[PDB]
């Protein structure tokens, strides 16, 4: 019952170019979760919550999206926390 | 041809912290149109068509219902609780219920309901009873099978939830009728002596797509991974597709994207920068 | 239109 989190970009990646990073975590059980997209270490400014959703095994799924623009050397990173991963899992994304 | 409609309810003990314990999204052909919640305790709409051609009394009516149905799942929890022998801690309820229709006509009429993630009542339409699977499922098979809501159920999924879904396609014809095309990019990644090639669409409707690796003219599905079809924000899809290859063929690999949108199916080579 | 939920 371990959350399957892919972050990704709205439209393809470019630098200086008007964007949108998404999180999604599916497949987790209880539906409590915490997910917050990061910008080198700390949380980025804006973050919608999209509402919360559930596939037909019963399992929860939910969205994290904030409009950004994308910096060489600045790293963008996905903090989530649940139940059952014990740690907090860092997920990190690539532009190209 | 076919149209689902599909509502997602969520009861949940533990949020936790600045979050609603009531939830009840509302779908129509996989698309979020109707949501409610806890602390708004009103229907609120989600895309254009609903917005628009849907009456006042028809928000005002659904939050009559929204909020009943609030403080009836509430007792539920305990309700549960006390049966399960349970003081407390982390529990959800959840329900799943919608029509699925073909050329008109319905073709499926389900509601079912689970607690902890585990299948605890499910109504067959044919025997007009409701299946028991956890044996703490047993007084609310009883409860339901005694009365008319065995009756009012049946009614629903065959005349109230058939003839609504009509009227939601008829409203959002344009809206759900609508393609947009994926915008594909690939890129490729050089590990421990592994070149690791990554197929992504963007911004593609409706959900369904096929994306996968072609080596030499011929598919290669053994080896490719696939994260499904992932949601966006403003109401698109994305898909992430990637596969394992030995560094230097990667001529030989393509990528093959099929979609509605696309009249014939778009092929992307792998043309590196190397500078 | 949503269906009215009964006591369990």
């Amino acid at each position: 019952l371990t959350p399957k989190v892919q972050v990704y970009s709205r439209f393809p990646a470019s630098a200086g170019t008007k964007n949108v990073l998404n999180c999604f975590a599916a497949g987790f059980h209880p539906p409590k979760i915490s997910i917050t997209l990061m910008k080198d270490g700390v949380p980025m400014e804006g973050a919608q919550y999209s509402d919360m959703s559930f596939n037909d095994d019963w399992t929860f799924q939910r969205l994290v999206h904030a409009d950004f623009t994308p910096s060489s050397g600045s790293t963008y990173a996905c903090k989530v926390e649940h139940e059952t991963l014990k740690e907090p899992q860092v997920y990190k994304w690539d532009p190209e | 041809e076919l149209h689902t409609l599909r509502y997602i309810r969520t009861a949940m003990t533990d949020p936790g912290p600045g979050l609603p314990w009531y939830v009840d999204v509302g779908y129509v052909d996989g698309e979020l149109f109707v949501h409610y919640n806890s602390t708004a305790r009103r229907y609120v709409p989600r895309t254009e068509w609903i917005a628009a051609k849907a009456d006042q009394q028809y928000w005002d009516g659904q939050t009559q219902i929204g909020q009943g149905n609030e403080q009836i799942d509430r007792e539920n929890l305990g309700i549960l609780q006390r049966r399960y022998n349970q003081t407390g801690g982390s529990h959800t309820v959840q329900w799943m219920y919608g029509c699925d229709i073909l050329e008109g006509g319905p073709i499926r009429g389900y509601y079912q309901m689970a607690y902890d993630g585990r299948d605890f009542t499910a109504f067959d339409k044919g025997t007009m009873t409701f299946t028991a699977a956890v044996p703490e499922a047993v007084p609310t098979k009883r409860k339901w099978e005694e009365g008319d809501y065995a009756e009012g159920l049946k009614q629903y999924l065959e005349e109230t939830c058939v003839e609504w879904l009509r009227r939601y396609v008829e409203y959002g014809k344009a809206e759900l009728g609508r393609r947009e095309r994926p915008e594909v990019r690939v890129w490729g990644k050089e590990a421990d002596g592994i070149l690791t090639l990554s197929c992504r669409a963007h911004g593609f409707y409706p959900r369904p797509i096929v994306v996968s690796w072609l080596k030499d003219g011929a598919v290669r599905g053994q080896d490719a991974h696939s994260g499904g079809i992932v949601p966006n924000g403003d109401g698109t899809y994305h898909t992430w597709v990637t596969i394992d290859a030995q560094p230097g063929d990667g001529d030989k690999y393509q990528c093959r994207v099929e979609h509605a949108s696309l009249p014939q199916p778009g092929l992307y080579s792998w043309e590196p920068r190397s500078g | 239109v949503i269906f009215p939920a009964k006591s369990l």
